């Protein structure tokens, strides 16, 4: 999970 | 009296062969010089022929030479690698280390750009946050720079690019400083954002310094203050995914005629950061003829024409102008049409609703689909269309009939040199010219602080290595002049016409005047 | 009737001076105008001297312009510098570091290359290890690539050299993605062992990215995975001793027309790892003309005629015949000539006894000594046979008759930007494309678990130097062409005459007929 | 008897038009052929005109063409951009640590150049101490390498600039060991102080190693070995204050014809330590033709004529000429003019009193700026100078008649590659050639430890970087020829003018002795 | 202030 | 003394  | 007619003009004529037959005695006699006029007649119109295919076939004759004609100092465009401000960038991260949720995050800032970019990222975020690992490639298509540039107002774009002053070091040419204000003038583009192009200016100035025959400037260009994160986030309209240009660091350099506009996207040079670029123009002149030797055109079919012509240009909106008759919409790569400007760019996302900063819905991904598809849309016409030929030859773009090249020798240097020099480029940068202190001012502390602990002068081996030079003159001061001239002129046609006609037959048109006199009579017999 | 006959004609010719000759009533005015008929005829020889002289000098005349008619996008070879995989060399590394006797590592490994290498090595151990301090020099040359290129087996030596999947990270041309094993085709080169060349293929394909005007790949080209020994260790078959591309890191880029064999030894452009390459082609096309005007060939006179023509080959094979008949032997950095192929290599080496793998006796020494000899022989013969202007001139070696150039910009920008757009190539290279998961597989683990360890997230700033992009695209769209012609054609030339004949004695061949009537007319005299 | 003897002219002429005239019956026939003699008349004169416009126009004709003859391998010249040595530098550098007062320290050495450096030094130690936070730029300029050049015997200089044996680490021609003390040619340059130019060597050597068709060598160009102060101090004569070149580390490279005198500082290309260079020569040769057609020179209007002419150094001697006529001195950045040699130099400064050794006086400070001023005015001149069209003209100088250049391509690798091959190479430059041994000698034993320190095994990944490899090849063993010649001859005027004469009025230069005759009759009237 |  |  990428986050920004 | 058509024998006697006939016999008076072999009597009174200059023709050679027509008194011989006339006159003869021998009927053997008559037959050999028929035969004779014969020959000569079809000698001659066939070498007449060939003469007037080599004529109407237009040739043309080039020269290539030297000469002492100096063309002027060219001018140059500079655009940083990195399209937005390093602490701009910072507190972009530093936002979304705090709170990874845009849409929190729109009201945060004063600055116009970071709210524009908050709202504009706020539209995305749930569909990010819901899909991102089945369509990764959508995303990183829709993060991308150019559709911040399709759909943010360039005027606060401006205010987060790359600055002139946070940019440009020191600026020298013809012996002088530069003044960078007056020098350089600043224009947008979709991909590097801020980028500025040089203007000479000769000696009319009192600051003496500098290189004498050419133009050299100290360029900060490194990416080495900006944080380093623990684990890879999301920061979009940074990386242009699987761009050949992408995720690059250095300076674009374009070495253009001086009342043109740069491409930096498909034209110019590459210099990386910590390195001094040598760059040696060879002026090059190509003159050129018109429709029935060539083609060749002064002005540009789709432009207003305040430019001064290149054929990048023409086919450059030749290709705009298919993909706008394709898909309905211009691409950002690309120059709009002086046409038409009611026209939509490919990339635009205004009809996203604001339910989507709220909820993933399948509208909302379906309107990303769709935008996906536009821009798919034109890139394969982008792709397909230079290999049609009767796409290109239809918008009649043709070579400069007057055109000014540049062939620029190219090659590298580690800039800052270990020791002593280093630290003397960097008393020149720091103490003399004081380059920190351009920043001191209330709106702009931050960076002021940034770099002032970056730029210390402990760190001075590896903060150094963030700028590079560049270093422009004109290798040889003659001028490689290509001209077309015309090669079969009308004359050379006479005069060729005129060797044939005495080799052959001995005809004159005073002669041609014997046959029309006899013609006349003929028609007084 | 002599007199008679001559006044017959000097009352019906066309001759300027004859008929005043012959109607002469002063003895003054025959002599004036005998001396104007041979000034006349005089002049008019000299002239006809420099025109002839002109003409069968068969001069030639040459046009530069650009055209509108595109080239094909050229075919792009790209050969890692590193000959072999970098597991591999782990493994040989190790190996020794294990066991420094080559004899006991022949049984230790089931790869075939390993084996080969091992039983090679083993033929020079006590050698090495008996005069390594009297004849270093010997060592580093037996030691180096082009021995086992010339003594093992091609189709072996392909399964430890650098593979397709482990060299090229991502491709893309013309706006879509590259399939690899469809648009890369393998070629061996005795230096650089596996090479790849891509053919183009354009837009028939569903998956739209990359470049739109040309050609893109990041390749993995740098050496930072290799083990760092503490001493220095003897891995043969490594370098080229004193070779002008030795111990080098980074990519050789050829680019040369679709149909050709590229030599990436003596053409094509370097690239470092850590940089992004931009290569700027402006295509150029000649047309040249045949014996008379000139020299030019369609085909290799060496070759079998398979390959499109460029001078290049026909020069290499004539340096090969020459070696050939002087050495004895084929030199592995040339083709080896069609027409014969049991032509031993200079390098070989399976003469060697297998008690040289026992004892450092003299005849074992005898044999790396005339194996030394060999090999400068042929580098004697390559330095010296170029200069040679008779040697050369007999291999009939001329330049194409249609030949397609290309002149290339070269910069580089240092790719992998540090922080966030660095963060942004790293997740596409690792976590969008998974470049490691190409590697898990049974027959390749290792190499998945040292890339695993070495492109880790922490180490992405140190280990994306590695890396290295290509950018190759077309940067003028027209074909710069020079075209060779006749300068002075026969009809030219006959004009030429008529013309200088009418200027001073006014003849035409209709008045060669008059002078042949004459001559006829005294036969029947 | 004037109508009598104009008969017996028509009745015995070969003109077309003035028998009919003549011999006319009706009056109306008359003017007809009166009027059609006129009109052949006027277009024969108009033709005329544009024909011997064309033919005074002198027009050139220019073939572009490939040949086999080869050229000599050009001349390669290579300056350190460091200009003094890494020894001589760490001691001036230690001594102004130990002691800032280089007055103190004129005889704390035994070195030639160390006593004069300190020399000129100390008559400006007061005044940059009292005002280098008033005059920084004025101090930065005379603490130059330029001034110390001007000022400083180049006899003296060249016992501490870059020595041969401690720079070219190793060399290789056309198959065989370069002799450096053979092959290399010591020159000075005001800024780069000492450079060295190769001439080739061809084969006689049993030294069978290196490159076959080029020349390649290693290079000792890095300043890593250098102490980092922990704040910046003044060391004068290392930094040539904001000149384009300035504070580069690196190599300079010249690939010029061969018995030519190279400007480093306006031509060659720039390599940086830890790069393989790659130079692909492409040779071309320019023929041109004299005054009518054009302008070319076989020698310097300046020179002795020892030197193969080339059009750089006439211009670079016109701006010599003019800095000399307005500023009263001669620049050291351009060659003395062979003329006069009583002229100073600008950056002299013979004239400062030792008083200014030991106070800050107003004298001085004026001493101070005048030097200054002297500086402004030539460069002021050599900025301005080249583009004063009257003045350059005014020198005559002209492209050389028969010239030969080259066209080179550039490209870069990471020569020390990470590794295996990187000890190889390292063991080749340490082990085999024995580089550090060079300096065991009684004068140069401090540069030896250094070195033992500096390059030791454990080291060697980052000390390797210091060296950088070029590599110099001929790409193209065809010369590319540009021919001037003269387009229109005097036998394609006669030519031209017989076909005209022919097609309009049918005269030959027999009949023109026919109307020579008759206005002899009618003197005879 | 700097020094030599 | 070098070893393989
Ligand atoms: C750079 O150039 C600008 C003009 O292009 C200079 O600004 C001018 O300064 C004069 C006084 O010297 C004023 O009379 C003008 O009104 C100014 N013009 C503008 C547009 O501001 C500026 O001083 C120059 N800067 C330097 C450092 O020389
Ligand atoms: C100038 O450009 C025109 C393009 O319109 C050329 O005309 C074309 O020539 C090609 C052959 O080269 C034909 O296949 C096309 O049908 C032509 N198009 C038209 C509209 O006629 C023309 O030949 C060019 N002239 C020169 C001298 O190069
Ligand atoms: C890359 O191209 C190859 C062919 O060059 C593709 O393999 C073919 O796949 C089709 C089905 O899509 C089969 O019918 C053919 O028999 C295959 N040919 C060969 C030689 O294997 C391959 O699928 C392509 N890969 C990608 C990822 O598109
Ligand atoms: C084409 O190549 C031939 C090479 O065989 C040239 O002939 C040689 O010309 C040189 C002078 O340039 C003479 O020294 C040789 O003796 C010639 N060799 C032979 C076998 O005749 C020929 O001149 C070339 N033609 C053109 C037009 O360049
Ligand atoms: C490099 O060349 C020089 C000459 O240019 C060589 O020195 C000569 O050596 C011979 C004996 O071999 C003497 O007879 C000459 O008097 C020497 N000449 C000079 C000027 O010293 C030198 O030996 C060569 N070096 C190498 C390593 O080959
Ligand atoms: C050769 O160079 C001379 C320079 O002296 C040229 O003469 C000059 O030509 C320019 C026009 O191009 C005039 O403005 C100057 O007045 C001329 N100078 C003199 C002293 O006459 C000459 O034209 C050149 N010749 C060729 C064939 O290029
Ligand atoms: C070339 O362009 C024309 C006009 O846009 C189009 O009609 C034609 O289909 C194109 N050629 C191909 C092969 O698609
Ligand atoms: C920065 O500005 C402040 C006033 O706002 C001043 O006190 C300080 O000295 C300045 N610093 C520099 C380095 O100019
Ligand atoms: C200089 O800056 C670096 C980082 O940029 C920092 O690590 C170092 O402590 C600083 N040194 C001083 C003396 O401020
Ligand atoms: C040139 O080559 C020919 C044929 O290989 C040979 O006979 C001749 O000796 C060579 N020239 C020289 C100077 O050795
Ligand atoms: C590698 O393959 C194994 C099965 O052989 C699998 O369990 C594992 O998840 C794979 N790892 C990756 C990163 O694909
Ligand atoms: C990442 O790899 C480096 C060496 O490649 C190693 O030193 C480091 O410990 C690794 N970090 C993690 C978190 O695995
Ligand atoms: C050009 O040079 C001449 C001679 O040096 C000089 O007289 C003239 O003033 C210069 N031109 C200008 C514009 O200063
Ligand atoms: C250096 O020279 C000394 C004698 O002056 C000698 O004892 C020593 O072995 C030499 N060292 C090397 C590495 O050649
Ligand atoms: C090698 O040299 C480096 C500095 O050049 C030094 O730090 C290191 O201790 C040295 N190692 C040995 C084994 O002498």
């Amino acid at each position: 999970f990428m986050r920004f | 009296a058509i024998r006697d007619v006939m016999t008076k003009f072999a009597e009174q004529t200059t023709m050679h062969g027509v008194p011989k037959v006339i006159n003869a005695k021998s009927s053997m006699g008559r037959l050999f010089w028929s035969l004779v006029c014969l020959a000569a007649g079809a000698m001659f119109c066939l070498q007449m022929s060939e003469v007037l295919q080599r004529y109407f076939s237009y040739p043309k004759k080039v020269t290539v030479e030297v000469v002492p004609t100096p063309v002027p100092f060219p001018s140059i465009s500079i655009c940083n690698m990195r399209n937005l401000d390093v602490h701009i960038l910072n507190t972009l991260n530093r936002m979304f280390i705090e709170d990874d949720r845009p849409f929190s995050n729109i009201n945060k800032s004063e600055h116009e750009f970071i709210r524009a970019y908050m709202k504009k990222v706020a539209k995305y975020a749930p569909l990010f946050w819901n899909y991102q690992d089945e369509y990764p490639e959508v995303f990183q298509e829709i993060f991308s720079r150019t559709t911040f540039s399709a759909n943010i107002d360039p005027e606060v774009i401006a205010l987060a690019a790359v600055q002139l002053e946070g940019f440009v070091v020191n600026c020298h040419y013809a012996g002088h400083r530069c003044n960078k204000t007056r020098d350089f003038y600043r224009f947008f583009d979709p991909y590097y954002f801020n980028c500025f192009t040089y203007k000479a200016h000769e000696p009319t100035d009192n600051l003496s310094e500098g290189i004498e025959n050419g133009w050299s400037s100290i360029l900060l260009s490194g990416s080495g203050m900006l944080d380093k994160n623990d684990e890879i986030r999301m920061l979009p309209g940074l990386h242009e995914w699987r761009s050949a240009v992408s995720a690059s660091e250095g300076v674009r350099v374009v070495i253009h005629p001086p009342s043109t506009t740069p491409y930096p996207f498909t034209e110019g040079y590459d210099v990386p950061p910590g390195f001094s670029a040598s760059f040696g123009i060879h002026p090059r002149r190509n003159i050129r003829i018109g429709p029935p030797h060539g083609n060749c055109s002064d002005k540009n079919p789709f432009g207003d024409g305040t430019e001064r012509y290149r054929l990048m240009a023409c086919q450059k909106m030749c290709m705009q102008h298919y993909i706008v008759e394709t898909c309905g919409c211009a691409d950002v790569g690309l120059p709009k049409l002086p046409l038409q400007a009611n026209i939509s760019w490919c990339r635009d996302d205004d009809n996203f609703p604001d339910e989507c900063m709220f909820t993933a819905s399948e509208e909302c991904l379906q309107l990303l689909m769709q935008l996906h598809n536009r821009i798919k849309c034109a890139r394969s016409i982008k792709s397909k269309i230079t290999k049609n030929t009767t796409a290109m030859e239809a918008c009649n773009c043709f070579p400069p009939c007057d055109e000014v090249s540049y062939d620029v020798s190219y090659s590298l240097s580690k800039w800052p040199s270990a020791g002593y020099e280093g630290d003397a480029a960097y008393f020149d940068v720091f103490g003399i010219e004081k380059f920190n202190e351009r920043f001191n001012k209330t709106g702009t502390q931050g960076k002021y602080e940034l770099f002032t602990k970056y730029f210390n002068v402990s760190n001075r081996e590896e903060s150094m290595k963030d700028f590079a030079r560049l270093n422009v003159y004109i290798a040889d001061s003659n001028v490689v002049k290509t001209q077309e001239s015309e090669d079969y002129t009308r004359n050379q046609l006479v005069s060729d016409i005129g060797g044939q006609l005495g080799l052959w037959v001995g005809i004159s048109l005073i002669t041609l005047a014997e046959v029309l006199e006899l013609i006349i009579d003929l028609f007084r017999l």
